């Protein structure tokens, strides 16, 4: 009874400070992880965002592919990428069985249009060798869900041959009608390390 | 290392400039 | 009532995660919102931020208006303006109509002194036509309550002919007790965009 | 006639070489005035930008509003802010009453466009009794004239009560009719030290 | 019994929010606390530098000991120091009577490697009266039980004289086997001002 | 890497 | 000459 | 009478202070021109400006073509560039029709050494529709004449098509027998824009 | 007699643009002058002077001897040495046999306090071979009448056997009443090359 | 650009440093 | 005898390691003297400089005058001025009386030309009550003995009021021959403290 | 650009 | 005599360009010494010493205790630690059963007080085993004596059981009167290595 | 007796104060001898120096080929390259005719080892007409001798066609049998200038 | 040119670092 809910309680709080997932995350960038800008798609620059000093115009800010793989998912702390359709490489922390992933888009109800339509619909999921290698082996082929949950995760294909990865490959191949950029908050990597 | 100079010198400038938007960022 | 009890947790997890509100926050400045600082009230200098460059600490710095409208609220990260009187000045993401607004202190129990004696006491809120406008409509008077919780909403003033706002004045009139400064931790705007 | 028109000569030139008023201007930089640019309205943003560091663009900026109270007002030299609205503020070099202003823009006959469309049109000037005030006192609303002469002063108001200020606020209400800025060549105050 | 459910849930969230204790945090950098750097052990080197300057390669270091009073512990936001033995000399906001110590590690689950071995094991907590003071007086010695919670509150030996400290020494003994470095998460010292 | 810009369009006037 | 590094080696966790 | 005699006066003055002409100078820097450094004449660098600092000596100060689109006609504030025969290449603010040029130079009642013989002589201006070509339309042949009036103005040619430039090459062919250097106190450029 | 009032106008005119004097200032920096600085009195310090960087102000300064051999004379633009007495040695950009000095201060009507209490009043001028020597030729004892026009000339003494010289010793035995220092705005050397 | 860059250093050291001319400079 | 020679070995090793002299150096920089060098003359230009930037030569100088007052005499590490006449300036570690000057320079058999002709010559000492002060008080006139020993001792003048000083001027009238510069390697001050 | 120059001649002695 | 006179000589000459002792000073930081700044009692700060770059003066700083390990001892050239009592931690070059240690200080004749008052006077010497044990071994109990020689030796307890050390503590209980600080100029270590 | 002792360590004394040889060093870096980095041996980088700023690990510090060209001969202040075998390219201060070359090293006595087997053993030395030649005109073949004085001196060949020199090349063939590194503390290089 | 420099900027950061061995320096 009380106890019980307590126990229930407890338990949901310490997933929940847990990276909400419990799971290591082998691409985020405090832990490892880095983005291989030279293989990312192009950056959208608008000129919305001023930065001044003393009322001196200064320079218009952009938000990195970094922010990709970094916990803060507050309305704008994400990557716009230029278009409906795109391309993220990451760098793990360590050599790795992928497992699974994730994606984190904000919630309808904090996005201030009403809408995610920016969020990312179809994409997939590569492994790469080498950082120059231009084709990987799929490791899956998922939809991100805009009438979904907030944190979505994906179970990577299971393959007779585990062959590990250090280089992962994001191809979003459409987002939800935005007809200027395409909005990334969050890519997590799980599995096993070797 | 072109943005990983650009960053420090981004968290350098960030706490003493002004942002304004002139229109939505992306979102 | 064992799927009950989870299901009133989830419900209260996912709400506190939506940034304890699950409503836009029309003021937040990685989603739009904006400071015009040179319609604020005077900063107070407490020189309490220390900037660091590769671990080498370089001077300390006060803090900009900016932190109002940024989510991190732990004891300090506040803008503290002169005396016990002052006024912000915001222009949020979107044209709305102002349904709500939020102030945000620290508990007293995370305060070093005790008390929260530089917290806002009396306060207003306006809305202003364009950057330019000295005369605004008032959306509300209210008082932030030092014996209440952390984070307090305030309902705005509901008017027949509700005109739209994009840009909203904050006017402390007093604070509880400190006589050096006031310090304003977080302030969101809520409304329905037009 | 030749010694009278001998005399009216030197008089013509000592005035003129008395910086063409033969009045104290407490807004004059070298003199001891200061822009107090944290309360100034937003510098134009030119299309380009002048430096370019690890990539990024660099100042977009043509002049600093510290040109206002110089007394070089060759084309150009002149303080551009966004739109046909805008304000500065400026601490005096002493304490005074204000008596008069003056307005200084490039005659037509020296501007490439054939035009002073950017020149102040509406403008009104304010006395502050500290810079972080919100409404100010109204010492006067006036018209530059675009086919006046190049230099124009304008009288304050009387006020019965002998107040002194030694921060004014000009504001620009409209300009002669270029969309896109309005520029500043000259500001300055004259009156009677306390 | 639902209504007793709703306020057992709030009651978890209102805890966990108030970061994650209820208690003041003397130590925290944003809340007036501050690294001694100059008292403290050295920063762990790590094989590869990141600057290089006319060629010569600068900053072998990944975070600054400032990371131990900053509540951000997501995997690598910690201080490594060389070897398993180090010390941390913390200058509080406020003069205090100690009352507990507060450590925090990254749990195994979200650690990449499926161990903490690099987690303080063995551990004490002295007062300073001045930080350059040989000797400390013993307030506690502890061990961070790595099989236990994340997040470890420790009790402070009670004195019989009511002496006050504002500046803490925390020696690490040992850690949990990592053989090159042990890395701080987070360090909270929690007390009564005087 | 440092560069000083072109600017080919006029300054306010 | 300005350089920043790349660093494979993952960092102290 | 006394009445013409102050009109006259005040025409004079007006004249004057509109740049000593009435007439827009498209080559002033400040208004938008700039100088084409590359395509410029080499420079007389002498040792003999030398710039101190703390008695350390820093470097020797030369005179850049810029000057030559700068108001200041100060003995020394030209160009001086190596020979009696030379070029300077502008880009004016404004595409126009070109109408006439301006040369000034200092009045040898000013010059220390009686005689203004680093003045040009023979020259001639030609217009350019791009910045890499090296044969232009011609504008005029002329000779500054040293026993004429320090501010010297020469009417373009006449040519039954009005085609527009926004570069101009000003050669000089000759100089008033200075052995040494040239010098070029300022260079003006007027006509219609398009 | 029209013509011959335009006649005087004009002759006015170019006398005025001829440096107001119509005569060679040995003492010009631009010219030729140099500051002697090792040989002048302690500057006062009154970091009156603002420096910027691309718009951005950096820091203030005070005012080198080198502005008293510069022609900018509005207020502020003058060398201020502490006290009342003081000198100021200036190396000429000929070797002249030297027949005038010019000094020159603001207008009383110019400057903010209503009075110009710091312009020098009692001087002496000197006569030096070289730029250690110690005891010079007297070439005059003046002093700058505080009701005089702005510009104030003095005939050097007249020599039978006229040595020349290009080094000049100003000595400035007293103000007029400022306690703290005494501004120097410009002085000129006029005379005869050999 | 290396004009300009000289150009706004000379500017931050004008006013500081010492000018001697050694000879007469162009006039 | 061998224990007489042993003491007198023994006295010459500790007066020689007691700075050779066994005297208090009152201008020694590490004990408290420093350079006036706002008051020093102008040190050489070397034909070439030490750094380029933006393709300007900057650094036209080998050693500042600090050496002078530091004592490593290795040939080269010595201030060089320009030609045979100079001056220094030195504020003393103390007020002082003085009694005696040194004077160091390198012996004709470590000097790569075979001689010493850059060596000062004829040289005087004056004490000064203020560094900006004219004249000053003669201490001494002497010659340096290019024949004599590297290490040369001057007493000063007996004066009958004893006066104290804490700044000096060393003056050199005449260096040994050499034509572009004179290069002093070490200057002492020597007294009794008030 | 940042250069170091190089000095042939010798330094003052 | 002359033979075993000029022997004499030699021997004595050998003697002190030996480091004025003949023995390895196994804690001089160029061989392998090194401070463990965290283990030092607090800087004094003076700011006695000047930072130049090319000959620009830049900023006064104080000394670190690294020059307690370096052999330059011109006065000033030494480490102030606040106060009459402080301590200094040494890891030396090489494991070593310590012999003696030398202290030295400045000669009387050679400080411009007249007096070495600053000089330490009673001190004792521990050998640590690990640089993080608080109770080491006595090595020795010892007073500089202020009216002895420079540069002192002072002998290490012999114990039965030799235990080798390679960090040694110096811990200075008083001064010879100075109320401010006190200053330490070198000091030595000597001994066999194991 | 006593007069011919007192000459004798006078004479001592002042060979030992003249660098002691009494000797130009034409390689002396202070007095314009310069190493050509480009062709020397590999300086031996260990990463046993670390230099730290505020804790944080800064860089390792190796020593310069400079160091074997300035007079410093502490243990430490040496250069070692690579190896037990390497190469030096000095430029001379002057054109000469090598008569000599010395080469010092620290003495036993003064190593920590107890021996110097990282000391030159089989050298040579040669002569460079050009930056570029890559075969020189051998100067001579040497040992420097273990067991021998710290500083030896050695004659060059004699050569019936005196052909002078600015750059020698120093190869060392072998050192006294360190396995990792050779030391060169200083080298010189004596003769007679064109 | 890199040598020159580098030494320059050890010169300015040397008496305001503290250097550790970790083990026997080349003597
Ligand atoms: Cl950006
Ligand atoms: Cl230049
Ligand atoms: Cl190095
Ligand atoms: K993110
Ligand atoms: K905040
Ligand atoms: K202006
Ligand atoms: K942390
Ligand atoms: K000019
Ligand atoms: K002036
Ligand atoms: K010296
Ligand atoms: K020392
Ligand atoms: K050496």
């Amino acid at each position: 009874t009380e106890a019980q809910a307590r126990a229930i309680v407890n338990s949901a709080l310490k997933l929940y400070s847990q990276d909400k997932t419990g799971m290591v995350d082998f691409a985020l960038e405090s832990g490892g992880g880095s983005i291989l800008s030279t293989r990312c798609s192009e950056t959208y620059e608008t000129k919305t965002a001023l930065m001044s000093l003393f009322g001196i115009p200064l320079w218009y800010f952009s938000q990195s592919p970094r922010v990709v793989i970094q916990p803060d998912i507050y309305p704008g702390n994400c990557w716009a990428f230029k278009g409906s359709q795109g391309y993220l490489v990451v760098r793990l922390s360590m050599m790795i069985h992928p497992a699974a992933f994730t994606l984190e888009h904000i919630p309808k109800t904090l996005s201030p249009t009403g809408n995610i339509s920016s969020a990312p619909k179809d994409f997939a999921v590569y492994g790469l060798e080498n950082e120059y290698q231009e084709e990987g082996q799929l490791l899956g082929q998922f939809t991100y869900d805009q009438d979904g949950e907030s944190l979505q995760m994906f179970q990577a294909l299971k393959r007779p041959d585990d062959t590990a990865f250090q280089i992962v490959e994001l191809r979003i191949f459409s987002n939800w009608g935005h007809p200027e950029y395409t909005c990334l908050y969050r890519f997590r990597v799980h599995g096993e390390p070797v | 290392s072109m943005e990983d100079s650009w960053t420090s010198l981004e968290h350098i400038l960030w706490p003493f400039t002004r942002l304004r938007h002139n229109g939505p960022p992306p979102v």
